[PDB]
């Protein structure tokens, strides 16, 4: 299906957006 | 907006600031952000209105990178220069705006038939182009814009061309101006901030339209965002004035 | 602003912020960035009934985590970042009686103060950048690196003088209050306790001499200058 | 009484009132219940310090680019040399990074004046010293081993010591009032079509390339103490002048290359999983 | 003498004027032998007393529901419990019934905001006692079994006597400075069609269910004498406050559903018998 | 209208009334009856208009439950949504009105041929549709539109649309807005008081035309009669925000 | 309220606004920001002795 409906698990938070402790998304 | 003044300590001496040329050429200022904002942007070039549908819809939001074509991503109705324009580089430093916009409507015909615009505030989603809303198959005896909802009408024979003005009806104080990725499924009232409701285009038989937008009298935008990554190829593309 | 000769304490010119119970000294100067302004006037339209403020328990200073500067962190690299109010309500300082009102009220206004502290030494340098992004639900991953820093509000540390920095954050979100908490009773159709995004950025790479510390340390503190609650509830533990 | 009405005048018909201006008037029709209520901005409203213009914008101090100076780089080495260009930053090759400010809101017109601001942080500490020497260089260029040819312009010799930044006003010297942007008015070419003469002899323009440069050389050997590092990386900062100015609204030279998705219908386009 | 006219001006047609519109211009042309004499109101005219707005029709008391409370409920339990939102009764099931006059006029448009006024009346008499109290809970909400949490709310607490009802105004608090109502702008579907997701993932919006209750709990068990009935019913009424407020006008949420037939043409369908 | 305050006798404490959200987002108020009433209503979508007849009648009446559609019921040609317009709604709560009404029609043609527009005068019949006055099969000779009434022309080569006011043309104090039941057989001079005359459409060949009605400036409604019993099914056409 | 509006007047349509003509009026839309602005002869304009005439 169309991957950008949801960001794997381990980059995001429950929220479906990147996690804060997520550093390297840069 | 932070200028960085604040970190520019030096206080050496420097050369001149000179004297601005803004206006030597003539009194056309052209640097101001609402009147960039103010001169229409194409959307839609020539699409197809089908009377077997609800309308066409547009949803109520200003050029940016929400509109953007990249090479190798599926073909849209979306013009592909959207993301270009001065206006939708403006809009993609600011993440809030208030106010009204202005879409100019063309109904590529001559024929007297009524062609309606109607409107619909906030209602949480955000679609575009030909739909059957709640998926009926015939809207001529439950036309949208026979329902109560805002409407207006074109007719050809007498100009095919129409520019309305769609208010700021939402219950948020901004509208949110992109997001970072527009496909993805996020909890659904904060998906829908992004417009401030839609424009439903309906005909009587089959023509085509073209739709340009702009931002009203009443309009502000803010939430200033600092310039994204962005890329360039131009210089591939022309000679140089040395062969 | 200007140094003396030195005594049996060494140069006795530090300047200090204190704020409630809670006092920070500096050593040197410090940059501030612009105080600015909040949406005012639908406070009394969003909320039928008065909101309230607890200065004595929101305006403290509180410390947060520690960050790291090694000498391997790369321009843009993000070496910290919170979601605000979020971040200080669940995951750092989680204690602190800054957080006590949010678990009785259902919404907020906020504006804070963010000071930044750090610590390398005389043969050491380095630059690192603090920004602020309002409202980035969902737009966290574009307009997000030291340009974009460089353009909103922000305050820029340099490694090896240490300068302190006060960062003034005002409430601009797109709705009138934020939501402080989730709860299995709430709408999941709306995420909340999140109206702005800091970023701590590397600007220039900590560089260090012969032998010397590969390593550093900053330290951020929060205070809420203004904290205005709305909509009490029965009080509920904290994410 | 049924009197006739003698009053007429000619007209001309258009379309539409106003199409291609941004300020004048607008023949609009508000899909409102009153057609002159317009949006309040009495509460909210944008906030004072958002930028108003588009030179508010160049205004912003941006990292242009960033060199390293050791003390190994001998006198007169040329530390820093590029062709001053608020239109391209590079007239061979593709640019993707985060521009700056000025250039971004640079890239939107056809044509810019007035002189650019530089500032140069060296990321160094109390222990490191040297000088180096800025300059300004019109129409004719020096050679990368002619020092000389450098210290014969518009130039500013920074001291590095206790204070580790300086800044340069690159004076707007041409024989035009205004420059004319490099980058192109219009490009159609979406998706990286290989290029070839013809599509190039059938462009928007001709690009008129600078000659204008500015350099930054050693005049006395960086000398930090053996307890410090030995190079240090000086970033160099870009913005317009107080008097840049712009005009030529024309295609944005930049645009977004980092996380860029197209709107999608939601929730009709299967948003329902 | 016939001198030219050299006057003119340019034009943009459009066929009508003021279409859209409640108010402002309209160039109706009258069907009356003077085409600017009017209907007039001088002797038969609107009478004073009768609504003029929509804001004065939802000013109105009407019943929203009735509930029993017995001297058999316990100490905190519900007795009434609701999501107050004015733009719907039910988001899982069909209403049909009197809905109360605010919520009729609330259904024709797209946002709300203001407190809402409630009104409970016990049918009782003066051997009746107990007490009871009425919160309104927002955002998060209270498990049917722990009154306190119903009691961290705001509250007012009402001992039924001699006096048999109870006012209480409804804060309106919220993120937002209005509220969007519940109901759809726009529904096409009039032959109860059997509905799928594709449906209502092409319906005209998105509901945004509100989180907002009030509650009436048992605070002190209902204790009316023998001779008296051991279980009262209690209306409650409700309406807008008085700084209740409406806009975006929208397709009507409620229609008939008594005694709906369409006209005919009479006589000539057939009155003749 | 009685507000019912008069049994609130309760005196006890309460919370604030707060401040009005009106006027927040814009000035665009739209609480106003007569505002609302004086948006234009969809009454017939495309219908036809045939020269052997002489004309399409349109009962002079404004938008109520009168015109409602009920799933199941015979087909007729008013547009399906009429009695869920928010003017129908009001309408229904007040059951006198006089004044004037203002009716767009729009002629789909293009063509050079005169379409009049003839007003009827409160003459006790109500009928709407193409009909043969006194069943005769040629009105060319006897238009009725030639006959002394008041008439108005269209030219769709000009304009295809025109928008008239009738007037208030009755020996009534009021026009009655609504029956409990349009189609039952009772004292034939109460029948006809629904209306205040006709408007009836009249073409050189056949064509098509849409109508839209609203009030009129001179124009009040009283007699409220508090709401009806209603109905509604919306809740199962959409998702919610949670899925 | 919304009062029609009775005021008309009788029109002869004409495709252009002074065609033939050298000065008097024009119809010419500006392809500007501002519909009104012009080009400034502040500082660069037609020297004295430049003839202004055929004559
Ligand atoms: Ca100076
Ligand atoms: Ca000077
Ligand atoms: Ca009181
Ligand atoms: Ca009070």
């Amino acid at each position: 299906d169309n991957p950008h409906r949801f960001l794997p698990a381990n980059v995001s938070n429950r929220w479906n957006e990147y996690s804060s402790a997520y550093l390297p998304r840069v | 907006m932070d200028t960085g003044a604040k970190e520019d300590e030096d206080e050496t001496a420097n050369f001149s600031d000179g004297v601005t040329a803004m206006g030597f050429q003539s009194l056309d200022t052209q640097v101001s952000i609402k009147d960039i904002l103010r001169r229409p942007v194409l959307l839609f070039n020539h699409v197809e209105l089908d009377p077997d549908y609800t309308g066409f819809f547009i949803p109520i939001m200003p050029p940016s990178r929400m509109m953007q074509y990249k090479s190798g991503d599926k073909e849209t109705s979306f013009q592909r220069l959207i993301g270009r324009t001065p206006q939708a580089a403006i809009m993609n430093l600011f993440r809030f705006w208030r106010g009204s916009l202005r879409y100019t409507i063309i109904i590529h015909s001559t024929d007297g038939h009524p062609i309606y615009v109607t409107h619909v505030p906030h209602t949480g989603n955000r679609v575009y182009g030909l739909m059957k809303v709640n998926n009926l198959h015939e809207y001529t005896k439950v036309p949208i814009f026979g329902c109560g909802l805002t409407t207006e009408m074109i007719i050809p024979s007498v100009n095919p061309s129409i520019c309305v003005e769609v208010p700021f009806d939402t219950e948020n104080n901004w509208a949110v101006t992109f997001d970072e990725d527009a496909q993805r499924n996020y909890s659904w009232r904060d998906k829908g901030d992004t417009v401030t409701g839609h424009l439903v285009v309906t005909p009587v038989v089959s023509v085509y339209m073209s739709v340009w937008v702009e931002a009203g009298d009443d309009f502000e935008v803010s939430n200033f965002y600092g310039p994204p990554s962005v890329k360039t190829n131009d210089w591939n593309y022309a000679f140089s004035d040395e062969h | 602003e200007v140094p003396s000769k030195e005594s049996i304490q060494g140069d006795a010119t530090q300047q200090s912020s204190k704020e409630e119970n809670t006092i920070i000294t500096r050593d040197q100067q410090q940059t501030v960035s612009e105080n600015i302004p909040s949406t005012v006037g639908d406070l009394v339209i969003a909320s039928s009934e008065p909101t309230q403020q607890f200065r004595s328990l929101t305006n403290r200073w509180m410390p947060i985590n520690s960050i790291r500067v090694t000498v391997n962190g790369k321009r843009n690299d993000l070496l910290a970042q919170y979601y605000i109010p979020e971040d200080f309500l669940s995951t750092h300082a989680k204690c602190a009686p800054n957080t006590i009102p949010f678990e009785t009220y259902v919404y907020g206004k906020y504006e804070l103060e963010m000071k930044f502290v750090a610590n390398g030494n005389k043969f050491q340098c380095g630059k690192v950048i603090i920004s602020v992004k309002f409202d980035s639900y969902q737009a966290d991953n574009i307009n997000t690196g030291f340009q974009a820093a460089l353009s909103r509000p922000h305050i820029m540390l340099d490694l090896s003088t240490n300068n302190e920095g006060v960062l003034k954050i005002p409430f601009r979100y797109h709705r009138a209050f934020v939501r402080n908490q989730t709860h299995k009773t709430a709408t999941a159709g709306v995420r909340p306790g999140k109206f702005a995004s800091i970023y701590v950025q590397v600007l220039s790479p900590l560089q260090t001499g012969e032998g010397g510390a590969n390593d550093m340390f900053i330290r951020p503190f929060y205070r809420y200058t203004r904290a205005e609650f709305a909509g009490m509830s029965y009080k509920v533990p904290l994410t | 009484d049924k009197p006739k009405d003698v009053s007429s005048i000619t007209i001309i018909p258009k379309p539409r009132l106003g199409f291609p201006h941004g300020k004048g008037k607008s023949d609009a029709v508000a899909m409102r219940v009153n057609p002159v209520a317009l949006t309040s901005f009495q509460d909210v409203s944008a906030y004072p310090d958002e930028p108003r213009t588009t030179l508010d914008i160049a205004r912003i101090w941006g990292l242009r680019s960033t060199f390293n100076w050791g003390s190994g780089d001998e006198h007169g080495k040329e530390l820093f040399n590029t062709v001053l260009d608020p239109g391209l930053r590079f007239y061979d090759q593709d640019y993707e990074g985060q521009i700056t400010p000025m250039e971004y809101v640079t890239g939107l017109y056809n044509f810019w004046s007035g002189p650019i601001e530089l500032r140069f942080d060296f990321v160094s500490n109390a222990f490191h010293t040297g000088t180096v020497i800025i300059s300004a260089e019109y129409n004719r260029s020096s050679t990368n081993t002619d020092e000389c040819q450098s210290h014969s312009t518009y130039t500013k010799t920074f001291h590095l010591g206790e204070q580790k930044s300086v800044h340069f006003t690159v004076p707007y010297i041409y024989d035009t009032v205004v420059r004319r942007n490099t980058a192109s008015a219009y490009l159609p070419v979406t998706d990286y079509d290989k290029v070839d003469n013809v599509s190039r002899a059938q462009a928007m323009g001709i690009r008129a390339e600078s000659k204008m440069r500015v350099k930054v050389r050693v005049v006395n050997v960086l000398r930090p103490v053996a307890s410090t590092t030995s190079t240090i990386e000086v970033l160099v900062y870009m913005r317009g002048g107080k008097n840049y100015a712009l005009h030529g609204l024309k295609q944005s030279t930049y645009w977004p290359s980092n996380s860029v998705v197209p709107i999608d219908s939601f929730p009709p386009d299967g948003y329902d999983p």
